[PDB]
């Protein structure tokens, strides 16, 4: 993976490049260097995360490290909060065309989740220019 | 004739209506036509036609020709009451400005009314108009401001006072507290939004120089863990747009930094009655977290005074301090690390500069986020809790060692009593970053410094290169010798053989010649390039002679204050009063806000004897008392009233001197026998430490 | 005649008024006199005179003689509307009950009205009366309750339904949510306060036994640091009065614990519509923190169902858990200690009893406050975060090892399917404290246990010694052989030679004779002392035969639950459903509350195939599925709807069995090809673990 | 100080018994075993605290240990809060006749402080049967 653009940036392309499937691929967390559980690999692909290359090696993130560092980023790098309507006015774009991730798990918000944000007047948060929301899994009490 | 078939008025048509309605002694048709066309937005769009379609001088003549009486002046009052609600929702929902830009006309017509200044519009007419103007689109506001920027200072003054007394009246008329806020008062909010348009008309209409901008401040890279996260999200390439800025700043393209000399002094836009009633704890909340009907006045910082702006910055740093508390707790919980919620700074009293240099440099590399923690200073040997008193002591100590003549960092000017960056200081970029960090740390930790800088230093900190105008404060003697050249009527080439080469005296005494141009010795100074030579001369000393020293100084200041709204809230002239304090020692305001403990009361016999002594103190002894009790001899922003001093009883009468808890501005006062004994011990206490 | 000079009425005076106003065909004077005397409190005080001065049977005859029509029944409706506001503020401000206790009369007169039950009083009349009654002083309420306690069950039922439908009507009539609470609704609050009077009339009017009380539970001593603080404040001698109790409990002198058989079942006092709308997060706040116009329904726990009471206890334990989080953070901050916000419990799977015994015993001595921390269980070797799944696994494991026959702690009864304390268990007081702690820990940490106990155990836990009535559930066979003696018509001395000496069979098989009296072999059983022998026989087995085993068991349960409102909120019959769960597996309610993740939805093809499989499951396979997914085979309080299960997608089709995250009731379901494959893998998954 | 009742329970009596004054007496904190500062001795006497005897030796408390353990007691042993009016109804006594200490520094509340509690509708807190309030020194922001 010496070539920067050639190396896969997503889990399906990485699996195809290594001639393996997401059902059997073996990955390590970029933070804790520990092998990812199978459900963690499935979450990684479901959360549309990017493969991280350290010293020419493909890495992923485990669930606990992802949530920990997302919490740290929310705590230390929070900028401001906006209403979904104000977000659309600022970008002149529908929320469905904006990449908004869950503040906790970094899962890209579905259009239904953004609609719920609009309906309940829940605010979207900005963390170093990244717009974050709350997903259903992390919204439940 | 009623004139019942005319919808648009004209500069001469109102004249003919007035003249035919004058000798007939019945103005009522004129009242009716004015109340008809002025209360209709579409009618006012086509009225008084010719980047605007309304003749500016035409309406001014019409208003002065027609407002001299007492009847029709009421019609304009009532027409504004009807027109405004039909023009506010028209802008809010219909989006009528996008269809045609001629809709801005009616706002020029209304604002040309002289009686808006009068106190009969503050009840119903002016508040409704301001609600409509605050709903103008950004592009519409851009043209209104640019049109308003061409006015004279007196015209801008009338515009500013118009919205100022509306804000003042509504603050006086209504009762605002923590229950009923000012942020949800739409009349004051709208008048503040309208005042912002005049404020930027003041900025873009004055002396604006948008070119002499310093290099973009080096943005500190986030922690390695944060960099890893952005890679996982696929956002490592794209970067954050930057700090919060006013949208009107972008649309106009001119910033208040670029404004050197506004038509009206900026301090005139501060509405004092609003500041005494604002609650900055919740104002800051509406600044960061958008609320449906709550408006942050930090979005319009020109209206806040230094005290209010200081509070809003304090809450921002405080909130960021707490976020570092929660992160360390999570690190101890999840990662099993040690609880370190402090920017721990172990230094030696005899080597404070070197110890703070190695400690703060090491932090700026490994964990640059530690600078956002609450500062904890502890000296070697002496062990104790740092509640703020040690940090105040440390901040005082570093300033003396930094600005001491022997270190060679700064050259002191006796006449101006100001320090300037020493160009002859080499291999000291680490120390210049240290004093930049210390200044940022003092702001972050709410400690004022005894720092004497020319205003050009604070201008350069915000990214404006010093110009010839700034040379007066820094080097007045050389500034005088340079403007004397500027207005020399005779031939400058003949009288004075000065060229584009300058001689600079080193600290040792050996002069080295510097060339402002490529070959300044060859090229002489003539009247044609006389202006350019002064520009290059001023650009060298203020910007290019100290570029490396100031680059490190600016870098260290940035790594502490980059995430703060400091650049947003404060102009460079307001930075000096923020970093330093007031030099005014109003000990009366100190008396009013002083609290008592240990059995003392405002009516205690020793307390009255104490205040009698300190009010008879000289200025030197007042400074000694302030430094001894609060750790600094300078008053905080505002005055000594903000220094909420506490005088606490400390045992019975004795020979022991009074003590002080500098961290909390607490004076520990024994119950001495008499006033003479109290003065002798108090004078002995403050003249020793 | 209008009868305009009479203020007090009489049992026979209303009769003469009615008879003279009957044949004259004009009842209007009767309407006027009733509306005059009933709307006046002082008039009603002297009306229908003779621990009360009003003849009880007199007014009942008067009401039934006079309410048979349709006109005067409206007068009583309107008289109550006027009398109540003049009698509520009269009690609240004037303090009229202290002056004379005869003022309670009017409340008996009003509550004797049969039409109060009717639905024409729920709008205006009954709500106003309940506001007045809730302002009665404690002494006044004591006599009303004692007077009401003499009624029959049917009479008490009418009284209870009267305030129940008022609560039901106001909940239906109004819209209550998190914005507009029920706690600030004074009509419902007053009707709840009035229902409490009927509730205690139900208690003190039934079978009350206040004598057979167990020894006061040993109060755990506070931490050594707390003991030092009380010495500094000079409060080490005086001790805290104890847990919160209802003031009406003290005034009446009878507790719901003392009530064995109330006239009305306690479950009838639960107002279901109120429970579905109550918010226990803020109800608990008003329970602990007094608020001016907010009323806690936890102060009247009889009205809450098991689910609502479980929530209020959960919030109390949760709040106490958080207070332990803040204390450890302060200990790490101030004292520089290690962050330990958990009741860490390292145990071995093969030695779970011994490892938990030494760990929990050591805590109960050194730091008894650690039991108030959130429980963290980790097994040796297997390393992972305990989010609740390991604690649920630990709780299940200890119950099996504790109640296993070989350990000798408990004897299992096949017929009742219940465990009883084994009297032949010696040198096991440490283990009995362990199972008491585990039961308290399961309550504290919101984990249900698979524990089968007779109701007498839960009665003794709250401090009531078992009686002969409790012997039926514990030992039905011996209970049958003892009541058969009770109703033996013949001479018990002649027919059966049983005496005051009993024979107990040991676990080994060797019987040892126990003497209930000093010399029970000498004294035979006669008809005179036949009752006493059964009382001593039942007192021995339930209380004295296992006194040491239960003392340790009760002590361990107390050190975890002493500060909880558990004793306040729950009756002993409600403890079993709190410690254990429902045995009912309503998988339909499980379907409604189930959530989906990983791309699954309620309409996913595999999701519908999944619910089709599990609804066709047998009871045994339903229990296997519950234990596999949630860690326990028992439903929580309420039902499986409270078990907010989550079915999350786990990759594509495969041969891998579905997995479960027991901590969060998450089922990890691969997207299998068909319904047959899904069942085979799901059955393989739950029948293996 | 073998005799329990004979040994002084207050700072002035302890000073008189040792033939010293509060101006010179040397005391150690019962918790940290560290010598009390002079201002700490004056606070101890002003806060009406009781001398604690450990192994037959008189001890006092320092300011930081007192505040720390008062905070711990408030966190872990808090029972419930009452309004001052409800307090008077419960005890049938004026607040001036009730010993209410500051929740933070354990200084007995003055009648003026209890009056302020009544006026601002500030609640009194119960901590193991000890009724606590907020003193002026600890009420300031
Ligand atoms: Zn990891
Ligand atoms: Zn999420
Ligand atoms: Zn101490
Ligand atoms: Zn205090």
């Amino acid at each position: 993976f010496q070539d920067p653009q050639e190396r896969p940036r997503k889990l399906p392309q990485l699996c195809t490049e290594l001639q393996t499937t997401i059902h059997d691929i073996i990955l390590e967390c970029v933070y804790c260097k520990q092998q990812l559980l199978r459900r963690e690999v499935y979450d990684f692909a479901f959360r549309d995360l990017c493969i991280v290359y350290r010293d020419g090696n493909p890495y992923a993130v485990c669930d606990k490290c992802l949530k920990f560092y997302s919490k740290i980023s929310e705590y230390r790098h929070y900028s401001y909060s906006l209403y979904g309507t104000t977000l659309e006015q600022q970008y002149n774009k529908p929320l469905s065309d904006l990449l908004i991730r869950c503040i906790n798990c970094q899962k890209p918000l579905s259009p239904e989740e953004k609609q719920r944000h609009l309906d309940k007047k829940q605010r979207f948060h900005n963390i170093r220019g990244r717009w974050t929301g709350r997903c259903m899994s992390c919204s439940r009490s | 004739i009623d004139f019942k078939d005319v919808t648009y008025l004209t500069e001469e048509k109102v004249y003919e209506i007035l003249e035919l309605c004058r000798e007939r002694e019945d103005y009522s048709p004129l009242i009716r036509v004015i109340g008809r066309v002025f209360s209709s937005a579409e009618a006012l769009v086509q009225s008084f036609r010719k980047d605007v379609s309304v003749d500016i001088d035409a309406i001014r003549r019409v208003y002065t020709r027609l407002l001299s009486n007492e009847k029709i002046e009421t019609a304009f009052l009532n027409a504004l009451v009807y027109l405004s609600p039909n023009v506010e929702c028209d802008l809010t929902y219909h989006n009528v400005y996008s269809r045609d830009p001629n809709y801005l006309n009616l706002f020029i017509i209304v604002m040309e009314n002289r009686n808006l200044h009068s106190p009969e519009y503050l009840e119903m007419a002016l508040p409704l108009f301001c609600k409509a103007m605050s709903k103008l689109p950004l592009a519409a506001q851009g043209k209104l401001i640019r049109l308003w920027s061409k006015y004279n200072a007196d015209q801008i003054r009338r515009m500013m006072e118009t919205f100022q007394q509306l804000i003042t009246y509504k603050v006086i008329s209504n009762e605002f507290n923590s229950r009923n806020l000012v942020n949800d008062d739409d009349a004051i909010v709208a008048a503040s939004k309208c005042l912002k348009m005049v404020y930027y008309a003041n900025v873009v209409g004055g002396e604006v120089d948008t070119n002499h901008n310093e290099e973009d401040d080096e943005e500190p890279i986030p922690e390695s863990s944060e960099l890893t996260l952005q890679e996982l999200l696929g956002e490592e390439r794209r970067n954050k747009k930057g700090p919060r800025v006013d949208p009107l700043e972008t649309e106009l393209g001119v910033k208040t930094l670029d404004c050197r000399k506004p038509l009206i002094p900026f301090e005139e836009f501060i509405n004092e009655p609003l500041n005494e009633v604002l609650e900055m704890d919740k104002d800051y909340t509406f600044f960061k977290v958008e609320t449906e009907n709550k408006f942050s006045f930090m979005t319009c910082p020109f209206i806040l005074n230094a005290v209010t702006k200081n509070l809003g910055l304090y809450y921002d740093n405080r909130i960021r301090m707490y976020s570092e508390r929660r992160i360390t707790v999570l690190y101890s919980l999840v990662q099993g690390q040690q609880l370190n919620p402090y920017l721990r700074l172990k230094v030696r009293r005899d080597h404070i500069i070197d110890d703070a240099l190695v400690r703060l440099e090491m932090i700026a590399m490994e964990n640059p986020a530690d600078l956002k923690k609450q500062l904890y200073v502890e000296f070697e040997g002496e062990q104790g809790v740092d509640e703020g008193g040690v940090s105040k002591e440390f901040f005082q100590l570093v300033v003396e060692e930094i600005f001491n003549p022997d270190i060679g960092m700064f050259t002191y000017d006796e006449s101006t009593k100001l320090f300037w960056f020493n160009p002859s200081s080499f291999e000291t970029e680490g120390q210049f970053t240290l004093i930049g960090i210390v200044l940022g740390l003092a702001i972050y930790n709410n400690c004022i410094l005894d720092v004497h800088f020319p205003m050009v230093v604070y201008r350069k900190l915000m990214g404006k290169k010093g110009t010839f105008r700034d040379l007066g404060d820094s080097h007045p003697v050389l500034y005088q010798s340079l403007k004397d050249l500027l207005e020399y009527e005779g031939n400058v080439e003949d009288d004075m053989m000065i060229t584009f080469q300058i001689s600079q005296t080193d600290l040792f005494g050996n002069p080295m010649m510097y060339d402002l141009k490529e070959n300044g010795d060859k090229i002489p100074i003539t009247n044609e390039n006389r202006k350019e030579f002064v520009n290059l001369y001023s650009d060298y000393i203020l910007n290019k002679s100290v570029e490396k020293q100031f680059k490190a100084f600016r870098r260290g200041f940035h790594m502490v204050t980059n995430e703060s709204p400091l650049k947003y809230l404060f102009r460079p002239e307001e930075i000096e009063l923020l970093i330093c304090g007031s030099r005014n020692l109003d000990f009366q305001a100190l008396e009013e806000t002083t609290e008592y403990d240990g059995g003392y009361t405002r009516d205690s016999v020793l307390i009255r004897e104490f205040w009698e002594i300190v009010h008879s103190f000289t200025d030197e002894q007042k400074r000694l008392f302030l430094q001894f009790t609060t750790g600094t001899d300078r008053a905080p922003v505002g005055g000594l009233g903000k220094l909420k001093m506490i005088i606490a009883k400390n045992g019975p009468d004795t020979e022991r001197l009074p003590t002080s808890h500098t961290a909390f501005n607490v004076l520990l006062l024994p119950e001495y026998s008499s006033k003479e004994k109290l003065k002798e011990r108090l004078l002995k206490a403050i003249t020793y430490a």
